[PDB]
């Protein structure tokens, strides 16, 4: 069986330019467990990314959090790019500050 | 209220690429507190919550040795199940286990559990009696029979009633400032235009602990559960959680819809609307 | 805290 990841990108606090925050990429509801999750700043991989909160749901699908400390600036764009066998191409979800 | 100790364990084969990846992730309630990952540079059990600094070197040594033994057991299991199911050595397979216990506010056992899956499907589980197994297929029936002959349920029950509850009590004591805290949600509503003279209203709840929460939208006193989009409550990187729920409403009529937030840290539930 | 799991 094969389940496509749901990818959600969000900050811990409502974003304010110049104020430290945390960016999150929660990747959920997927199977099989092999996966690549990269967080990107202006199209470039962010180096210090912490992986945490790995769990499974009742239907055994995998859940995991990538997160990183960050200080937003008005020009910076952030994204999460995920490669999984369920998807022909890597899927990228962009942080939408106004969501 | 009640509390839980849960281990999420995963073994994943990688034919052609060496030994399986093996991980154990431990939670007290909704908080990650320990982890073992076979792919780390130096694989050992590690603290994932600050209060686990209160355990000495002997704790980390024992848990590490136990994890390494478990890793070897799961390696064997992956090969065993290939035989049970008549599968080739060339494909990746996954074993998953959820193992743990829940206690009441008085520290006494409410429930124990141990559930296994293979390739994302139910395999075998301990029943709520803590004495018998349910097997989902004929492969798992082989495992059930081995475990019956070896007295495995009694060994497992002794863990669940003994070790599991006793360590859970200790973790709750040591981690009380983190685990028994309440962080109140802070909420806000955002507004987005749509085609067709309609409007998305999104109610956000931020910064809360524990994870259990309810967000609803109301029109004229009635909940709109069928028309709502939402996300599953989700961790926000610092031990708190967040959630949103949205509804689509007619332009000009946003004032009539209210978001309601119910949580442990809200003596009275929040009621809010869009603020132009 | 973690159980010592049995082989399957």
């Amino acid at each position: 069986i094969q389940k496509t990841p749901q990818i959600q990108v969000y900050s811990r606090h409502p974003p304010e330019n110049g104020k430290p925050n945390i960016l999150n990429c929660y990747v959920t509801q997927f199977h099989p467990p092999h996966i690549e999750i990269q967080m990107l700043k202006n199209g470039k991989k962010i180096p210090k990314v912490e992986m945490s909160d790995m769990s499974f749901s009742k239907d055994w699908s995998f859940y995991i959090l990538a997160h990183t400390e960050f200080t937003p600036t008005e020009t910076d764009t952030y994204a999460c790019r995920v490669k999984h066998d369920s998807m022909a191409e890597p899927k990228t979800v962009y942080w939408d500050r106004d969501m | 209220g009640p509390h839980s100790l849960r281990y999420f364990v995963t073994a994943v084969s990688r034919p052609g690429l060496g030994e399986p990846r093996y991980m154990e992730v431990g939670y007290v309630d909704d908080t990650e507190f320990v982890r073992f990952d076979s792919d780390a540079e130096n694989p050992r059990y590690e603290p994932r919550a600050r209060w686990m600094e209160q355990e000495g070197p002997e704790y980390w040594e024992r848990e590490t040795q136990k994890a390494k033994g478990n890793e070897q057991s799961f390696r064997v299991d992956l090969r065993t199940l290939l035989g049970y199911y008549n599968q080739s050595k060339g494909g990746s397979h996954t074993i998953q286990v959820i193992s743990g216990c829940e206690v009441g506010s008085d520290g006494r056992l409410l429930r124990g559990y141990q559930q296994y899956a293979y390739d994302g499907c139910d395999y075998i589980a301990l029943n709520e009696d803590l004495k018998t197994w349910t097997a989902a297929d004929m492969a798992a029936l082989i495992t059930k029979h081995k475990w019956e002959q070896a007295g495995e349920a009694e060994r497992l029950r002794a863990y669940l009633e003994g070790t599991c509850v006793e360590w859970l009590r200790r973790y709750l004591k040591n981690g009380n400032a983190t685990l028994l805290r309440t962080d109140s949600p802070k909420a806000h509503v955002t507004h987005h235009s749509r085609p067709e003279d309609k409007v998305t209203l999104r109610c956000w709840a931020l910064g809360f602990y524990p994870a259990d929460i309810t967000l609803t939208w109301q029109l004229n006193g009635e909940e709109l559960i069928q028309d709502m989009e939402l996300v599953e409550t989700r961790p926000a990187g610092d031990g708190t959680f967040q959630k949103w729920a949205s509804v689509v409403v007619p332009l000009g009529k946003e004032q009539y819809y209210t978001c309601h937030v119910y949580h442990q840290g809200l003596p009275e539930p929040l009621t809010l609307r869009w603020e132009p | 805290a973690v159980y010592n799991f049995a082989t399957m």
